[PDB]
RNA sequence: CGGCUUUUCCGGAGUGUAAAAAGCUCCGGGAAUAAGGGCUGGGCAAGGCCGGUGGCAGCCGCCGCGGUAAUACCGGCGGCCCGAGUGGUGGCCACUAUUAUUGGGCCUAAAGCGGCCGUAGCCGGGCCCGUAAGUCCCUGGCGAAAUCCCACGGCUCAACCGUGGG
C-alpha cells in the first residue's frame, strides 16, 4: 500500500514531484520496481518519463517515505537529470 | 508516639524531683519544652527533658560522634581513660551534644549522652536563601557565625533538597536538628573533631542571637524550635 | 499541626530578646510591682540601668 | 588624623550597641551622615537622631533602638548598575533580603531597596544588618 | 570543541550511605549500570539549576524561560497541570525514574519483572503510538503514555503468545 | 596596621604587591622558570627507553631491614645514567645485562623517592617491550 | 525441570554509489552464544578465612606490615568498587583562605628594618557656589561566524542539525 501526501508541479522543468508513503508492516521492505508500478496505475503516468531517486525506511517503522519524478518527454531526463536513476530504474544499460 | 507518651508516663512514676525545676515538670503545668529556655532556669536532673521530649531515647536521635581514648600516665603505668563525644535530640529543633569521660566504652557512653541531654537547646529555623524563599523551615533562617578554639564555622541557607553539604560532625548535628540544606565554610583545623562539633553547636545557638522583625518571621517561616 | 507560637521574651533595659541558655531574671516591677522586668546577661553584667513600663521608676 | 567621617560614624554606632548604651554622640557632623542617617531611621533601625550645632563642626545624636546588629561603611565606593546589584548582596548581608544598603545616586542617598524601583546605579557607600 | 559527558560521577566512589541509597533504587528499578542512574541526577540536577537561576532573575528573557521550563517539565508528566516554581525543588529522582520507558511500560500491567520489561524494549517489542523504541532508558512525556502497546509486527501483539497468558494472568494475580 | 593598599586608584601597587610576593610562592616559580624543565633527565617524559648496564640492590631506610632490588640505566635518549627500581617477587633475575627497558617515574610525593627505598626516581615497565608486571605474573616470555 | 524471542548470526529486499562499500532500514533460518579490570590493615575504611616466606623475600601515593600466628608479602577461596571497560605514570585546575580584591599572617611557630627625616606616589577636615571629567539612567551605530543557555521541530530518542529568544 502507497499513499500521497505531496503532488508538486514544477513548470519551469515541466516536471511532478511525488512524496509518498509505503506502509509495509510486518514484510520486507518493497522493491524499486514494484512501488514504481505501483504509483503509475492510479497516478497514470508514463513509465518511461517517470523516475524514482530514495525510498528511505526507519528504525522500527513500518511507514516509509519515497521520492519519486514524473516527467513529460524522453529528453527531458536526458537533459536535466543526472545519469544515475536512469541506470538504477534500467532506463540506462 | 503512644510509646513514647507511655515511657514519658513510667519515668514521671519513677522520678523523684530533686531540683527545683522538676517540681512543675511533674506536676504538670508546664508542658511546653520551650518554658524551660524563655525564664533562663538550669537544668541539672536528666529526667526533667524526657517528660516533656521522651523522643531523645530514640536510637536515631542519638549519635556517638567519637571515641578518643587519651592517657594519663604514671611512674607505674600509662592509665587509659575513655572520652567519647555523642549527640542527642529530636528532629524538630531541640539538640544537645555531650562528652563523657569513663573507663570502659559503655560507662563513657552512658555519662555522654547524659551530659548530652542537659545541653538541649532551642533551634530557630527558616529558609533565607536567594533562590529557596519557600518560608518553610527547612534550613537556617539566615547566615551564621560560629567559633571555637581556632575553628570556625559560616552556615548559609541553602534551597531546598540540596543536602547538608559539611563535614560528617556537622552533617550528623544538623540532620539531629532537623535542618536539611545549608552551604558550609571551615576555617581552621577541621580534624579536631571535637572543637567542628562545638563550633557547630555554637553556631546553631547563635542563630537566635540575631534580632528579628516580624516581617522575616513571615518572609521566611521562622519557627522557633518545634515546627 | 499546632504551630504553638510562644512569647519569647524580651529584655526591658536593651530590647534583645532572651536566648535559651542566657543566665537572665525576671522580677517583679520595684514600685508598681505588677509589671515583669526582664534582665538579660549583658544588660546583667555591666549593671546598666533599667526603667518600668508601667511608673517610670529607674532601678538598676 | 581623621579621613572619613562617615566609617567612624557607623563603627561608633556598631560599637556602642555591641555594650549596648542608649544615647550616641558622633562628633565629626556633616550633611551626607545626616542624609545616611534618614535611610535606616526610615527602616525603624535606630529611634529620634537629629543634629547638634556646635560651633565647630556640629554633633550628632542618635537613640539606639537595639535592632542593628553590624553596621558598617564599605569604603572603596564601588559603582553598581541595577541589574548585577544580587553581586553584592551576598557580599554584605546575611540572608535574603536581610539588611539593607545605602547608594548615593543620582537623587541623593536614599536606600538600596528603593533603587531597585527607581531603577538607578550609583556607588555604594555604606550597609547595615 | 570536544563533546563532553553528560553525567557527573560522585565525587567520592566509596561513602556508604550513597552507596546503599544507590543500590536501592539499583535493586528496585534494575538499571545496567550506575552509568543511567548518574545520568538522570544529572538531569534533575539541570532542572534544579535552571529553577534556582531562573528564581533570582528579574527580565522578561527570565519570565519567558521560566514559563518554557514549567510546561516542558508539564509535558513531561512530573509536574500537576497548575504547578509553579516553588515545587520543583521538592522533587526526587524516583519522579523521574517512574517516568523511565521501562517502568511505565511495567506499570501497565506488561511484564512480570523489571528485567522482563527491559527484554522486550530492547529487543523491539514495545510501541509507541506505533513507533518502536530500544532504549528503557527513555523519559515519556504526558501525552503518550496511552498509546504505550505491544508492537504490531512482533509476535506478543498476537493475543495467544504462550509468555502473554501468563503476563495477563500476573496482571491478574 | 590594615592590609594596604585599598584606595580606588591604587591599582598599580595593588599589582605590584601581588605578583611580587606570587614569587615567594616556591610551585609558581619552578614553573615559570621551567626549571623542572630544565634540570630533568628526562626531559618532560613519562617513559624513556634505555640499556641497562649493571644491577645493584640498596639498603632499606631504618627500621625498615632488607633488600632492595634494582638496576642502573643511562638513557639511550641524551646519555645520563641513573638508578631503575625494578618491582615484582624475584624479578632481578628476570632483568638481565645489556636490556632495552623501558623506566618511567616511580610516583613518590612530588615525584621523589616512594616510600621506604631512598634517592631512587624511576620504576621499570616493559622489559625488551615487555610488559614486566606480567612477567612478574609469568603470563608472558622475554624475547 | 518446563516454556518464550533472538543482541550478534546465514540468505533475500530497499538505500548505497553516481563504482560499491557503507551493512544504515524491512523480512526469512537462527543458536542463550562475546566481560574483564582493580581492591580487600588503615587515609581511602568496601571488603576475611586458610596454605606458603619469616626483618630474607616483598608490598607500600601518606601512615605502616614481615626477625616463624603476617586479617597488610605471595597462592586459594570468600568478599568489595566499577564496567567494556579497568590500572600505572607524567602535565593542568580544585582541594588551599599554602597567593589571601572578595579573603591570610608577622610578641612566643618563617615573617616590622635599631631610629628619625623626607621627594614621587597613595590616602586626606567642615560649609556654599559653579563645572560635569569620573559616576549613574535613556538612546543610535558596533563587537562576524563558530561555541554556550532554553522552547519547538527532524533523524527511535540522544548526540547532531534547523526555527525562534538570550
Amino acid at each position: 500500500e502507497i499513499r500521497i501526501k505531496e503532488i508538486k508541479e514544477n513548470k519551469l522543468i515541466g516536471r511532478k514531484e511525488i512524496y509518498f508513503e509505503i506502509y509495509h508492516p510486518g514484510e520486507p521492505t518493497p522493491s524499486r520496481k514494484d512501488v514504481k508500478g505501483k504509483l503509475v496505475a492510479m497516478l497514470d503516468l508514463n513509465p518511461e518519463t517517470t523516475v524514482i531517486q530514495y525510498i528511505r525506511s526507519y528504525f522500527g517503522s513500518y511507514i516509509s517515505k519515497g521520492y519519486a519524478k514524473a516527467y513529460d518527454s524522453k529528453e527531458r531526463m536526458l537533459y536535466i537529470e543526472p545519469e544515475y536513476i536512469l541506470i538504477r530504474d534500467g532506463l540506462i544499460e | 508516639s503512644q510509646e513514647w507518651k507511655e515511657y514519658a508516663k513510667r519515668v514521671l512514676d519513677e522520678w523523684e524531683p530533686k531540683t527545683k525545676l522538676g517540681m512543675m515538670v511533674k506536676e504538670g503545668q508546664i508542658t511546653d519544652i520551650h518554658e524551660i529556655f524563655r525564664r533562663g532556669y538550669q537544668i541539672k536532673e536528666p529526667e526533667i527533658i524526657d517528660v516533656l521530649l521522651p523522643e531523645v531515647n530514640a536510637r536515631e536521635n542519638q549519635e556517638v560522634l567519637d571515641i578518643a581514648l587519651t592517657v594519663r600516665m604514671t611512674d607505674s603505668g600509662r592509665r587509659v581513660r575513655f572520652r567519647v563525644l555523642a549527640a542527642v535530640g529530636n528532629r524538630d529543633g531541640y539538640v544537645g551534644l555531650g562528652i563523657g569521660h569513663g573507663k570502659e566504652v559503655g560507662i563513657a557512653i552512658r555519662k555522654a549522652i547524659n551530659y548530652a541531654k542537659l545541653n538541649i537547646i532551642e533551634i530557630k529555623r527558616g529558609c533565607g536563601s536567594w533562590e529557596c524563599r519557600c518560608r518553610r523551615p527547612h534550613s537556617v533562617p539566615f547566615a551564621v557565625e560560629g567559633k571555637e578554639g581556632s575553628v570556625r564555622v559560616r552556615l548559609i541557607p541553602g534551597p531546598r533538597g540540596l543536602g547538608l553539604v559539611i563535614g560528617d560532625v556537622g552533617k550528623k548535628i544538623l540532620r539531629l536538628a532537623g535542618v536539611q540544606d545549608v552551604w558550609s565554610q571551615t576555617f581552621g583545623e577541621t580534624r579536631t573533631t571535637v572543637n567542628f562539633a562545638k563550633a557547630v553547636f555554637n553556631a546553631l545557638y547563635n542563630t537566635n542571637r540575631v534580632a528579628i522583625s516580624p516581617e522575616m518571621i513571615e518572609r521566611y517561616g521562622i519557627v522557633v524550635g518545634r515546627a | 499541626m499546632v504551630e504553638m507560637k510562644f512569647e519569647i521574651p524580651v529584655c526591658t533595659s536593651c530590647g534583645r530578646e532572651i536566648t535559651p541558655r542566657e543566665h537572665a531574671t525576671h522580677f517583679i516591677c520595684p514600685n508598681c510591682g505588677e509589671a515583669v522586668i526582664w534582665r538579660c546577661e549583658s544588660c546583667r553584667v555591666l549593671a546598666k540601668p533599667y526603667k518600668c513600663p508601667n511608673c517610670g521608676w529607674e532601678g538598676p | 588624623t581623621l579621613l572619613d567621617p562617615l566609617a567612624n560614624a557607623l563603627s561608633h554606632i556598631t560599637n556602642s550597641e555591641r555594650v549596648g548604651k542608649r544615647e550616641v554622640y558622633i562628633k565629626p557632623a556633616s550633611k551626607l551622615i545626616g542624609e545616611v542617617l534618614r535611610v535606616m531611621q526610615k527602616y525603624g533601625y535606630i529611634g529620634e537622631f537629629e543634629f547638634i550645632d556646635d560651633g565647630r563642626a556640629g554633633v550628632y545624636r542618635v537613640q539606639l533602638l537595639g535592632r542593628i546588629n553590624k553596621a558598617g561603611a564599605i569604603k572603596p565606593r564601588f559603582p553598581v548598575k541595577v541589574s548585577e546589584f544580587e553581586k553584592w548582596e551576598k557580599r554584605f548581608l546575611p540572608a535574603f533580603e536581610f539588611g539593607i544598603l545605602i547608594v548615593s545616586t543620582s537623587q541623593g542617598v536614599m536606600s538600596h531597596k528603593e533603587a531597585i524601583e527607581k531603577g538607578i546605579g550609583g556607588r555604594l557607600i555604606a550597609y547595615v544588618y | 570543541k570536544r563533546q563532553r559527558k553528560k553525567y557527573e560521577t560522585p565525587p567520592h566512589p566509596w561513602i556508604k550511605e550513597r552507596l546503599d541509597r544507590e543500590r536501592v533504587l539499583m535493586d528496585k528499578y534494575e538499571l545496567k549500570n550506575k552509568k543511567e542512574l548518574w545520568k538522570h541526577e544529572t538531569q534533575l540536577k539541570n532542572f534544579r539549576r535552571r529553577a534556582r537561576r531562573l528564581l533570582a532573575a528579574r527580565g522578561k528573557q527570565a519570565e519567558i524561560e521560566r514559563e518554557q521550563l514549567l510546561a516542558r517539565l508539564k509535558r513531561l508528566g512530573l509536574l500537576p497541570e497548575d504547578a509553579v516554581l516553588d515545587d520543583v525543588l521538592s522533587l526526587t529522582i524516583e519522579d523521574i525514574l517512574e517516568r523511565r520507558l521501562q517502568t511505565i511500560v511495567y506499570k501497565k500491567g506488561l511484564a512480570r519483572t523489571m528485567r522482563q520489561a527491559r527484554q522486550l524494549i530492547v529487543h523491539g517489542h514495545i510501541e509507541v503510538n506505533g513507533q518502536i523504541i530500544r532504549s528503557p532508558s527513555y523519559l515519556v512525556l504526558k501525552e503518550e503514555e496511552d498509546t504505550i502497546t505491544y508492537a504490531r509486527t512482533s509476535p506478543f501483539a498476537n493475543p495467544q503468545h504462550p509468555e502473554r497468558m501468563m503476563i495477563e494472568k500476573a496482571k491478574q494475580g | 596596621g590594615k592590609k594596604a593598599p585599598n584606595g580606588e586608584f591604587a591599582g598599580r601597587k595593588l599589582k605590584l604587591k601581588r605578583k611580587k610576593f606570587r614569587w615567594s610562592d616556591i610551585r609558581y616559580k619552578r614553573r615559570v622558570l621551567r626549571l623542572k624543565e630544565k634540570s630533568d633527565p628526562l626531559e618532560g617524559a613519562p617513559q624513556a627507553r634505555g640499556i641497562v648496564l649493571e644491577k645493584i640492590a640498596v639498603e632499606a631506610k631504618q627500621p625498615n631491614s632488607g633488600m632492595r632490588k634494582a638496576v642502573r640505566v643511562q638513557l639511550i635518549k641524551n646519555g645520563k645514567v641513573v638508578t631503575a627500581f625494578c618491582p615484582g617477587d624475584g624479578a632481578i633475575k628476570f632483568i638481565d645485562e645489556h636490556d632495552e627497558v623501558i623506566i618511567e617515574g616511580i610516583g613518590g610525593p612530588k615525584g621523589g623517592s616512594m616510600g621506604d627505598i631512598p634517592g631512587i626516581r624511576y620504576k621499570v615497565v616493559k622489559v625488551n617491550r615487555v610488559s614486566l608486571k606480567e612477567l612478574v605474573k609469568g603470563r608472558k616470555e622475554k624475547p
